[PDB]
Protein backbone atom coordinates (compact mmCIF):
# COMPACT_ATOMS: atom_id res chain seq x y z
CA UNK A 1 0.00 0.00 0.00
CA UNK A 2 1.58 3.35 -1.49
CA UNK A 3 1.19 6.84 -0.26
CA UNK A 4 0.78 9.28 -2.24
CA UNK A 5 0.23 13.11 -1.26
CA UNK A 6 -1.46 15.07 -3.52
CA UNK A 7 -2.03 18.99 -3.77
CA UNK A 8 -5.39 20.55 -5.09
CA UNK A 9 -4.38 24.45 -6.93
CA UNK A 10 -6.43 26.99 -8.67
CA UNK A 11 -7.81 30.29 -8.55
CA UNK A 12 -11.03 31.47 -6.38
CA UNK A 13 -13.72 28.93 -6.64
CA UNK A 14 -12.95 27.17 -9.03
CA UNK A 15 -14.16 24.14 -6.83
CA UNK A 16 -10.81 22.82 -5.48
CA UNK A 17 -12.71 21.76 -2.12
CA UNK A 18 -16.08 20.73 -3.34
CA UNK A 19 -13.71 17.92 -5.62
CA UNK A 20 -11.74 17.17 -2.76
CA UNK A 21 -14.73 16.84 -0.52
CA UNK A 22 -16.71 14.48 -3.24
CA UNK A 23 -13.59 12.41 -3.36
CA UNK A 24 -13.39 11.96 0.49
CA UNK A 25 -17.33 12.29 1.40
CA UNK A 26 -18.89 11.37 -1.47
CA UNK A 27 -21.12 14.69 -1.43
CA UNK A 28 -21.54 18.06 -2.86
CA UNK A 29 -23.55 20.75 -1.13
CA UNK A 30 -24.05 24.37 -2.60
CA UNK A 31 -12.70 16.97 7.47
CA UNK A 32 -10.98 14.17 6.23
CA UNK A 33 -8.29 14.29 3.62
CA UNK A 34 -6.87 11.33 3.21
CA UNK A 35 -8.75 7.66 0.98
CA UNK A 36 -7.57 4.78 0.04
CA UNK A 37 -8.32 3.57 -3.61
CA UNK A 38 -7.75 0.85 -5.46
CA UNK A 39 -6.10 2.04 -8.83
CA UNK A 40 -5.57 -0.56 -11.81
CA UNK A 41 -6.18 -3.25 -9.30
CA UNK A 42 -3.14 -1.62 -6.58
CA UNK A 43 -4.35 -0.36 -3.32
CA UNK A 44 -3.14 3.39 -2.83
CA UNK A 45 -3.56 5.72 0.27
CA UNK A 46 -4.01 9.24 -0.81
CA UNK A 47 -3.50 12.11 0.96
CA UNK A 48 -4.62 15.64 0.10
CA UNK A 49 -4.06 19.20 0.12
CA UNK A 50 -6.48 21.50 -0.30
CA UNK A 51 -5.07 24.90 -1.01
CA UNK A 52 -6.38 28.42 -1.20
CA UNK A 53 -7.63 30.57 -4.36
CA UNK A 54 -6.01 33.80 -2.74
CA UNK A 55 -2.27 33.48 -2.71
CA UNK A 56 -0.86 34.55 0.43
CA UNK A 57 3.18 33.91 -0.04
CA UNK A 58 4.55 32.32 2.83
CA UNK A 59 7.91 30.08 3.84
CA UNK A 60 5.83 27.42 6.13
CA UNK A 61 2.70 27.48 3.00
CA UNK A 62 5.77 26.30 0.12
CA UNK A 63 7.18 23.88 2.74
CA UNK A 64 3.57 22.16 2.82
CA UNK A 65 3.15 22.64 -0.77
CA UNK A 66 6.58 20.77 -1.62
CA UNK A 67 5.38 17.66 0.40
CA UNK A 68 2.99 17.21 -2.63
CA UNK A 69 4.11 14.22 -5.17
CA UNK A 70 1.60 15.56 -8.09
CA UNK A 71 -0.55 18.53 -8.39
CA UNK A 72 -4.41 18.98 -9.76
CA UNK A 73 -4.00 22.15 -11.59
CA UNK A 74 -8.28 23.34 -11.64
CA UNK A 75 -9.73 25.72 -13.46
CA UNK A 76 -13.98 26.22 -13.76
CA UNK A 77 -14.99 25.71 -17.51
CA UNK A 78 -17.09 29.21 -17.00
CA UNK A 79 -14.49 31.44 -16.09
CA UNK A 80 -11.46 32.06 -18.58
CA UNK A 81 -9.88 34.26 -15.89
CA UNK A 82 -9.33 30.85 -13.89
CA UNK A 83 -8.11 29.20 -17.42
CA UNK A 84 -5.57 32.08 -17.51
CA UNK A 85 -4.33 31.49 -14.37
CA UNK A 86 -3.62 27.82 -14.76
CA UNK A 87 0.43 29.15 -16.37
CA UNK A 88 0.53 31.49 -12.58
CA UNK A 89 -0.04 27.89 -10.86
CA UNK A 90 2.20 25.50 -13.24
CA UNK A 91 4.95 28.20 -12.90
CA UNK A 92 4.56 28.26 -9.15
CA UNK A 93 4.72 24.33 -8.81
CA UNK A 94 7.84 24.00 -10.86
CA UNK A 95 9.36 26.56 -8.17
CA UNK A 96 8.65 25.13 -5.27
CA UNK A 97 9.63 21.72 -6.80
CA UNK A 98 12.35 23.30 -8.33
CA UNK A 99 11.65 20.55 -11.55
CA UNK A 100 10.81 21.52 -14.76
CA UNK A 101 9.02 18.06 -15.09
CA UNK A 102 6.02 17.37 -11.89
CA UNK A 103 3.64 15.51 -12.53
CA UNK A 104 0.26 17.55 -12.90
CA UNK A 105 -3.25 17.33 -14.09
CA UNK A 106 -5.03 19.82 -15.85
CA UNK A 107 -8.50 19.56 -14.05
CA UNK A 108 -11.48 21.91 -15.85
CA UNK A 109 -14.07 22.00 -13.39
CA UNK A 110 -18.09 22.26 -13.25
CA UNK A 111 -18.65 20.99 -16.66
CA UNK A 112 -21.79 19.93 -15.52
CA UNK A 113 -22.87 23.85 -16.46
CA UNK A 114 -24.08 24.23 -20.44
CA UNK A 115 -22.63 27.58 -20.22
CA UNK A 116 -19.12 27.45 -20.92
CA UNK A 117 -16.43 30.06 -21.84
CA UNK A 118 -13.45 27.64 -22.05
CA UNK A 119 -14.17 25.00 -24.40
CA UNK A 120 -12.89 21.47 -24.25
CA UNK A 121 -10.45 21.87 -27.47
CA UNK A 122 -8.72 25.04 -25.81
CA UNK A 123 -7.99 22.79 -22.79
CA UNK A 124 -6.71 20.11 -24.42
CA UNK A 125 -4.61 22.24 -26.24
CA UNK A 126 -3.14 24.09 -23.16
CA UNK A 127 -2.69 20.67 -21.48
CA UNK A 128 -1.13 18.79 -24.53
CA UNK A 129 1.53 21.70 -24.76
CA UNK A 130 2.50 21.32 -21.37
CA UNK A 131 2.81 17.09 -21.93
CA UNK A 132 0.20 16.39 -19.20
CA UNK A 133 -3.50 15.10 -19.05
CA UNK A 134 -6.92 16.88 -19.31
CA UNK A 135 -9.62 15.63 -17.53
CA UNK A 136 -13.00 17.26 -17.04
CA UNK A 137 -14.71 17.44 -13.75
CA UNK A 138 -18.15 18.10 -11.96
CA UNK A 139 -17.97 18.25 -8.00
CA UNK A 140 -21.68 18.78 -8.36
CA UNK A 141 -22.50 15.51 -10.28
CA UNK A 142 -18.98 13.30 -9.58
CA UNK A 143 -18.70 13.08 -13.33
CA UNK A 144 -14.43 12.83 -13.82
CA UNK A 145 -13.41 13.37 -9.98
CA UNK A 146 -12.38 10.05 -9.31
CA UNK A 147 -10.77 10.10 -13.12
CA UNK A 148 -9.04 13.36 -11.85
CA UNK A 149 -7.36 11.73 -8.91
CA UNK A 150 -6.49 8.54 -10.19
CA UNK A 151 -5.04 10.06 -13.47
CA UNK A 152 -2.77 12.01 -11.36
CA UNK A 153 -1.53 9.06 -9.55
CA UNK A 154 -0.68 7.46 -12.55
CA UNK A 155 1.03 10.77 -13.60
CA UNK A 156 3.32 10.50 -10.48
CA UNK A 157 4.15 6.90 -11.27
CA UNK A 158 5.36 7.82 -14.65
CA UNK A 159 8.26 9.57 -13.13
CA UNK B 1 -15.27 31.01 11.44
CA UNK B 2 -11.54 29.99 10.92
CA UNK B 3 -9.35 26.86 10.86
CA UNK B 4 -10.26 23.55 12.80
CA UNK B 5 -7.45 22.71 14.54
CA UNK B 6 -6.88 18.61 14.77
CA UNK B 7 -7.17 16.86 18.49
CA UNK B 8 -3.76 15.31 19.10
CA UNK B 9 -4.01 11.97 17.99
CA UNK B 10 -3.35 10.36 21.66
CA UNK B 11 -0.16 8.30 22.14
CA UNK B 12 -1.44 5.16 21.64
CA UNK B 13 -3.09 5.71 18.55
CA UNK B 14 -2.86 3.41 15.21
CA UNK B 15 -0.88 4.02 12.49
CA UNK B 16 -4.07 4.48 10.77
CA UNK B 17 -5.35 7.46 13.04
CA UNK B 18 -2.05 8.98 12.76
CA UNK B 19 -2.41 9.24 8.67
CA UNK B 20 -5.79 10.51 9.37
CA UNK B 21 -4.20 12.88 11.70
CA UNK B 22 -1.04 14.22 9.60
CA UNK B 23 -3.22 14.73 6.72
CA UNK B 24 -5.75 16.24 8.30
CA UNK B 25 -2.50 18.84 10.05
CA UNK B 26 -0.53 19.33 6.69
CA UNK B 27 -3.83 20.98 5.79
CA UNK B 28 -4.30 23.29 8.76
CA UNK B 29 -0.90 24.34 8.93
CA UNK B 30 -1.69 25.25 5.44
CA UNK B 31 -4.71 27.22 6.37
CA UNK B 32 -3.12 28.84 8.98
CA UNK B 33 -0.07 30.38 7.56
CA UNK B 34 0.61 33.75 8.43
CA UNK C 1 12.01 -1.70 22.37
CA UNK C 2 12.08 0.54 19.50
CA UNK C 3 12.83 1.55 15.90
CA UNK C 4 11.79 5.02 14.12
CA UNK C 5 11.32 6.65 17.25
CA UNK C 6 7.06 8.33 17.38
CA UNK C 7 7.29 11.77 18.43
CA UNK C 8 4.85 13.29 20.80
CA UNK C 9 2.24 15.70 19.86
CA UNK C 10 3.43 19.03 21.83
CA UNK C 11 0.03 19.34 23.55
CA UNK C 12 -3.78 21.13 22.43
CA UNK C 13 -1.92 24.32 23.96
CA UNK C 14 1.16 24.03 20.96
CA UNK C 15 2.28 26.59 19.04
CA UNK C 16 2.19 26.83 15.45
CA UNK C 17 5.92 26.57 15.76
CA UNK C 18 5.47 23.22 17.56
CA UNK C 19 2.95 21.91 15.57
CA UNK C 20 4.61 22.59 12.27
CA UNK C 21 8.04 20.77 14.00
CA UNK C 22 5.24 17.81 14.80
CA UNK C 23 4.21 17.67 11.30
CA UNK C 24 7.43 17.21 9.93
CA UNK C 25 8.31 14.49 12.51
CA UNK C 26 5.32 12.90 12.35
CA UNK C 27 5.78 12.59 8.29
CA UNK C 28 9.03 11.13 8.89
CA UNK C 29 8.20 8.58 11.28
CA UNK C 30 5.06 7.36 9.35
CA UNK C 31 7.63 6.72 6.50
CA UNK C 32 10.77 5.41 8.34
CA UNK C 33 7.68 2.61 9.38
CA UNK C 34 6.49 1.91 5.09
N1 LIG D 1 -22.13 23.71 -10.71
C1 LIG D 1 -21.01 23.49 -9.99
N2 LIG D 1 -20.71 24.23 -8.94
C2 LIG D 1 -19.53 23.83 -8.38
C3 LIG D 1 -18.71 22.77 -8.74
N3 LIG D 1 -17.60 22.72 -7.89
C4 LIG D 1 -17.80 23.68 -7.03
N4 LIG D 1 -18.95 24.40 -7.28
C5 LIG D 1 -19.44 25.55 -6.53
O1 LIG D 1 -18.50 26.58 -6.73
C6 LIG D 1 -18.37 27.35 -5.51
C7 LIG D 1 -16.92 27.27 -5.07
O2 LIG D 1 -16.54 25.94 -4.75
P1 LIG D 1 -15.30 25.68 -3.79
O3 LIG D 1 -15.29 24.22 -3.58
O4 LIG D 1 -15.49 26.52 -2.56
O5 LIG D 1 -14.11 26.25 -4.59
P2 LIG D 1 -12.65 26.56 -4.09
O6 LIG D 1 -11.88 26.42 -5.33
O7 LIG D 1 -12.35 25.63 -2.98
N5 LIG D 1 -12.65 28.05 -3.48
P3 LIG D 1 -11.47 28.75 -2.60
O8 LIG D 1 -10.35 29.16 -3.51
O9 LIG D 1 -12.08 30.05 -2.10
O10 LIG D 1 -11.03 27.82 -1.51
C8 LIG D 1 -19.38 26.75 -4.55
O11 LIG D 1 -20.64 27.38 -4.73
C9 LIG D 1 -19.46 25.32 -5.03
O12 LIG D 1 -20.68 24.70 -4.69
C10 LIG D 1 -19.06 21.99 -9.86
O13 LIG D 1 -18.49 21.02 -10.40
N6 LIG D 1 -20.25 22.44 -10.44
MG1 LIG E 1 -11.67 25.91 -1.00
Amino acid sequence: MTEYKLVVVGAVGVGKSALTIQLIQNHFVDDSYRKQVVIDGETCLLDILDTAGQEEYSAMRDQYMRTGEGFLCVFAINNTKSFEDIHHYREQIKRVKDSEDVPMVLVGNKCDLPSRTVDTKQAQDLARSYGIPFIETSAKTRQGVDDAFYTLVREIRKH
Amino acid sequence: SGPRRPRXPGDQASLEELHEYWARLWNYLYRVAH
Amino acid sequence: GGGPRRPRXPGDNASIKQLHAYWQRLYAYLAAVA
